RNA sequence: GUGUAAGUGCACAAGGGAGCUUGACUGCGAGACGGACAUGUCGAGCAGGGACGAAAGUCGGGACUAGUGAUCCGGCACCUCU
RNA sequence: UCAACCAUAGACUCGGCGAAAUUGCACUACGAGUAAAGAUGCUCGUUACGCGCGGCAGGACGAAAAGACCCCGGGACCUUCA
RNA sequence: UUGUGCGCCGAUAAUGUAGCGGGGCUCAAGCACACCGCCGAAGCCGCGGCAGCCAACGUGUUGGCUGGGUAGGGGAGCGUCCUGCAUCCGGUGAAGCCGCCGAGUGAUCGAGUGGUGGAGGGUGUGGGAGUGAGAAUGCAGGCAUGAGUAGCGAUUAGGCAAGUGAGAACCUUGCCCGCCGAAAGACCAAGGGUUCCUGGGCCAGGCCAGUCCGCCCAGGGUGAGUCGGGACCUAAGGCGAGGCCG
RNA sequence: GGGGAUAAGCUCCGUGCGUCGAGAGGGAAACAGCCCAGAUCGCCGGCUAAGGCCCCUAAGCGUGUGCUAAGUGGAAAAGGAU
RNA sequence: UCAAACUCCGUGAUAGCUGGUUCUCCCCGAAAUGCAUUUAGGUGCAGCGUCGCAUGUUUCUUGCCGGAGGUAGAGCUACUGG
RNA sequence: GAGCCCGGUACGUGAAAACCCGACGUCUGUCUUGAUGGUGUUCCCGAGUAGCAGCGGGCCCGUGGAAUCUGCUGUGAAUCUGCCGGGACCACCCGGUAAGCCUGAAUACUUCCCAGUGACCGAUAGCGGAUUAGUACCGUGAGGGAAUGGUGAAAAGUACCCCGGGAGGGGAGUGAAAGAGUACCUGAAACCGUGCGCUUACAAUCCGUCAGAGCCCUCGACGUGUCGUGGGGUGAUGGCGUGCCUUUUGAAGAAUGAGCCUGCGAGUCAGGGACAUGUCGCGAGGUUAACCCGGGUGGGGUAGCCGCAGCGAAAGCGAGUCUGAAUAGGGCGUAUCCACACAAGAGUGUGUGGUGUAGUGGUGUGUUCUGGACCCGAAGCGGAGUGAUCUACCCAUGGCCAGGGUGAAG
RNA sequence: AAGUGUUUAAGGGCGCAUGGUGGAUGCCUUGGCACUGGGAGCCGAUGAAGGACGUAGGAGGCUGCGAUAAGCCUCGGGGAGCUGUCAACCGAGCGUUGAUCCGAGGAUGUCCGAAUGGGGAAACCCGGCACGAGUGAUGUCGUGUCACCAGGCGCUGAAUAUAUAGGCGUCUGGGGGGAACGCGGGGAAGUGAAACAUCUCAGUACCCGUAGGAAGAGAAAACAAAAUGUGAUUCCGUGAGUAGUGG
């Protein structure tokens, strides 16, 4: 039995030519191009949501720092004082509520003031 | 191949002897097998050993003495051995020869 | 690469060209050439020992005898002319099924005309019995003779 | 087409009862005027086929 | 100083001397060392027949570690093989 | 020295016909670094509106010839007291 | 003076600051010693899914550990074709192709759908493979890039008027001008083979165009006692009756 | 540790030494072999390692006690130096 | 086309050499060492992987105990050499 | 997509002539001028032969102790109490009768003809050749050697009109369909356009990925625009980000290869082969080979092969055997386990009972042997032929060398 | 006055919709491939195989045929259309009084080719003899026949005497082609041995001579091993990868 390629080879072919619709050039139209960047492209997803968990929360940290200095207080004391506070709110919340609710913010970091110690370089 | 080294089947040496082209050789059959498979005894040749499958068909048989015989058997084979000989008389069975 | 026409000489320069290097037109590579591992002619029968047919040939019958698909008839006709009416009226009466393998003797040539031409109807020597045209049928009616001359060949 | 046996290795290797391949040891031929006879002694008979070379000359017997 | 390189030993001598002698044996060999394999190395003890010694005992070459060449092929002697 | 001018054939413009070598890509800068040392593509900086046309040859270790230098293996031919 | 903590000259190459990554910093953002926070990874924890090994109880649940990986070893599968058997679909529209909407842990799937199409397919369970390509300076076909770019084949040179024609730098006619003229003139041999003439044509060819042509189509055309050959003769050389040699 | 001129991003050995090879992630500006740490998948949760917290750039122009004037910090010797 | 023309055939010559070798997922997971080699870019055996079977902690780590060294250090009318 | 429409099929039938097989004859040869079993002796029984020697060939046999057979060269016998052979050779036995000739069947093969078949190919496949095929074309020559299939059920192959020189097209018709128009089934990709949406001319981009404004489209809900468990297109802007393969200690690349697409292109087959491991049958047995008979895949076929006893070079002995002077130890063997004793603590052994031992034949898979053996790739080596129309030299027979100088012998 | 602020596309990118090119895919087939069962196993000087040139009412190719030229005669079959095909377009005609078509046997059969009267660059040149035709005669035409060698038979018998060699005449053969298979001779190298010479490859490739439908072999100067044994040859399976043999 003689059996020809076309079927089974076009298959795959069409799968990776339409995951590439949108790129530039070769490698949306040719399928070894567009092969190649499926691959990088796939590497790049699985690494960027990984790293996009940090990234937000490191603009979550940004807006958070920026509202706590307009409350005359910097983040890193704020974090240790809710921590001693035992308010269980995280830093995407506490962002929310930086840029929604600036009451609350205040009222939060009211009671993270209050919590903190009264000498923070004291050797406790 | 071993490498350009001496191979093993080349660096000792060939066993000892010849092979005797005029040897001659004997299908062995043993008492054990003759009590085991003539419950009753009798008249024993070699084509009874044959259709009890104890030996092949066409060859010289030779009686040995590895088992234990307590049936009054009548053998008729080419050689025996000594032990083969005292097993067969003692139980009051004959063994005779080819 | 070798029983393909022609290709019994170097092409062209091996070097200077700039092109691959290629030893025939008949390379494997090259349309019109070679097959490197096509087919080839070749016997596809097994030596299957004795024992092994002889009881897969009783292991489909007692299958078969079970479901009690097993019919003995004296004739299929009347005898001398053949008559396919007959015949297809007489095999209705024994089963209504739609395979059925009729088995009966090399000398009974008016039966075997006679159920030449149903569609579904086997006709098979008792000597020539086989596992796959037993399984292959939903009855199996034997004639007489037929199974008498199974019975005497193999129960004796 | 059947397989040929080696001739060096049917001149040289053997089976015991059991299957077990047994070889016959060398320096045993020449010069023995120097060499002791505790030493012809131990190099007398014939020992089993080591481990590392029980596959070759299985292979190099059977074909 | 130990025949001979160097090393490890040896004065209890393994170094020096004398008397007898041929174990510089035959059949073996528990157990081991070293090792890819092939090689190589040590070995108590048993039997035969001996040397030396009153005897106990020691002797299967040399204080030890180099002085050597597998297989194939062929020569010689003997064998209750063919 | 030490070059200048003139004319034709190209080059240049218009109409017509219409190739080639080459080609992983591509909206293909520079400096100082770094890197398989030899960076348009990595780092830090600097510079730069988009697209063309005529030119020059510094780079793309430009193209070409599975080097034209050394080694390895295989050949071939030649020499002779192999 | 003695030991010490920091400092200074020594100090110094060739594209451009260039020996803090940059801005900048001694109002340290430098160093030493204590202290307090926070940032920070696919590490650990939280919540959910999967898998391998093992354990417990069961007649598949739970639990504990584990799950980077080249060469390589083992296990389980996707898709293609041909086939035994059994079933099902199809001119009320199969395959193939192009979409939409979805699906699975993967190869992939869609008896879900729309368009195109026009005759064969699907499923289950077995059997057999010319069974899967991205690369061998791989092969065949088609087509890009360079690029509407190079070139359009000598050293003589063309012009105008009229004509024909759908269309004229190139075809026809005329008048000029120029070039060869021991040739670029005339005639044979070899070679070619109808290219010769008449009439017709203008897709291919002609390095542009073409109404023209050594191009395409049809018909026609070659006349020997003396010309060149044979029927006459031999050279080198070839073949060689018998023959000699092998 | 040897060879070399204890020169080499030189070469040769030893190492229940490591990593890369065959190892992603974070840090060292970039940076196979250095430091932290071994990726089964998802999350717009939390805690930390190395390394960091003026701006680039997430987090301290943090607190207390001292030193430095050299932009030392942010490369180098013999030696010199109120 | 010539340090032995060309064509076909032996023939699918032979290359320890170069290049290539096509779907998926799950579990495990190296080596670049030793010996020998007309041997060094190859190969044979061993070492290290995997699968099956058998055997059970025999492997490993830590504490304690019994052992042999001739390195670092040191020393030298304790020897040999400078 | 037809058993009942057509050609046919099962089944019957048919030869003037030619040829081929038989048969019966003429015809020919031949025996009968014949036959038997008996008795004692001379002659004959295949000559340049057998044998021998030298040098070779070929036999499992590579000159070997080398028989049998055979070529050339020398030498060279006997006729039956003769000769040859039985693996140097001799004696004895046994077998046969060289140097004369014919001989059918069983066996090998297919240019060609007829009838069939395929878990064979289906137009880059299958023959090189489905089409002008050994053709076109290439080469002086021997030789090499292609590419090119499909309208439709029927040509019904588009009358007529219009633009145009035509080509081509638009109406109109034919057709079930002209998204079937002799550039014709289906009509993919690369490649080339046209139209619409979003974006883009201060910007250093392995061209993606993660966030993401704005714009456009779409599905639901409520009003008039405004959210939602929404979905798609494009994306200003920010973060991260050194192409694939191969070879490598190590390459994003400045080591290798690839312009692109579509087709094609590499662990296969044979053998009762070898080893291992699944699975099936039978089981101390298992199994047939050739072959014979069945229109098959079925039945028969015991010759063999492998297990069933080992040890030893072998004679041989045998649950033992070999070495050896040895019961004196070792080596190999007696499936394995268990119990009981007697010995030893030099490692455990020796016995008595039980227990009872597993092979073999198909077939799957992985390695392996011999075969081109996973595929591709030389320079070269042999055999047989083709070439001196180029060029080297030679042979025969012709032709050509403007013009002007100089001035030897005689 | 200071500040904020859309709007450009010469061209490019992406998506969508529509085309073109190209000829993949799917489905096929007057083609091949591998076999099975039969038949026939030769053709040729009575001129072969294979060709050149011609030949139909019209140009060419394939097919058929040969100056009697898609054909002639006889015997059979068959039965209504036919004048082969590419491949039609005409133009002419045949057929129930049997066409076209199929089978068997005959006739014709240019030229080349073993090629054979002589020559020759295959398919084209030039003849002798005999018998006919034609011409006033020469010219010309038609039909037979004319190679060489071998072996029979007959005649003759050189140098030369016997004689023979040779010569003359007449009969019968041969020559060449063909795919495989057969027999007898000659006989490589690449390769393997990880080099290489003995050896292997391999008595292979190839070459020479010869057949036949098959061939070869074949009727014991055989084996065998004490069996009161087999009984020409050939082929198949085992024996057996064994006994052996081998740098």
């Amino acid at each position: 039995a003689r059996v020809k390629r076309a079927l089974n080879a076009q298959k795959k072919r069409r799968t990776v030519l339409k995951a590439s619709k949108g790129y530039r050039g070769q490698r949306s139209r040719l399928y070894r191009k567009a092969k190649e960047q499926q691959l990088h492209s796939l590497t790049y997803a699985y690494r960027d949501r990984r790293a996009r968990k940090g990234e937000f929360r490191k603009l979550w940290i940004s807006r958070i720092n920026a509202a706590a200095r307009a409350n005359d207080i910097t983040y890193n004391r704020l974090i240790q004082g809710l921590k001693a506070a035992g308010v269980e709110v995280d830093r995407k919340n506490l962002a929310e509520l930086a840029v929604s609710d600036p009451a609350a913010f205040t009222a939060l970091v009211d009671v993270a003031r209050a919590a903190l110690p009264e000498d923070v370089n004291a050797p406790s | 191949f071993e490498g350009g080294q001496m191979p093993i089947h080349m660096r000792l040496p060939k066993l000892k002897g010849f092979k005797n082209r005029f040897r001659t050789e004997y299908q062995v059959v043993n008492v054990g097998d003759i009590n085991k498979a003539f419950p009753q005894g009798g008249t024993v040749g070699v084509d009874e050993l044959v259709a009890k499958g104890l030996v092949r068909k066409n060859s010289l048989v030779k009686v040995l003495g590895d088992g234990k015989l307590t049936v009054k058997v009548d053998v008729t084979a080419n050689k025996f051995s000594g032990s083969a000989r005292e097993a067969i008389t003692a139980a009051g069975g004959s063994a005779t020869e080819l | 690469r070798g029983e393909v026409s022609g290709g019994g000489k170097k092409p062209y320069r091996q070097k200077g060209t700039g092109r691959a290097r290629q030893g025939s037109t008949r390379a494997p590579q090259f349309t019109g050439g070679g097959t490197v591992h096509g087919p080839k002619p070749r016997d596809y029968s097994q030596r299957t020992p004795k024992k092994m047919i002889a009881a897969a040939l009783r292991g489909a019958l007692s299958d078969r005898a079970r479901n009690d698909r097993i019919h003995a008839v004296t004739e299929l006709v009347e005898g001398q002319t053949p008559s396919t009416k007959s015949a297809k009226t007489f095999l209705g009466t024994l089963t209504e099924n739609k395979k059925v393998l009729v088995v009966i003797g090399r000398t009974d040539e008016v039966g075997a005309k006679s159920v030449r031409n149903l569609p579904g109807v086997h006709v098979i020597s008792p000597d020539q019995l086989n596992t796959y045209d037993v399984l292959n049928a939903d009855d199996v009616v034997f004639s007489v003779e037929a199974l008498n001359a199974y019975i005497s060949a193999n129960s004796k | 087409p059947k397989a040929k046996t080696h001739s060096g290795a049917s001149k040289r290797f053997r089976r015991t009862g059991t299957g077990k391949i047994v070889r016959q040891k060398a320096n045993r031929r020449h010069l023995l005027e120097h060499k002791p006879t505790k030493r012809t002694r131990r190099l007398d008979g014939r020992t089993t086929v080591s481990a590392a070379d029980n596959s070759r000359i299985n292979k190099l017997l059977n074909g």
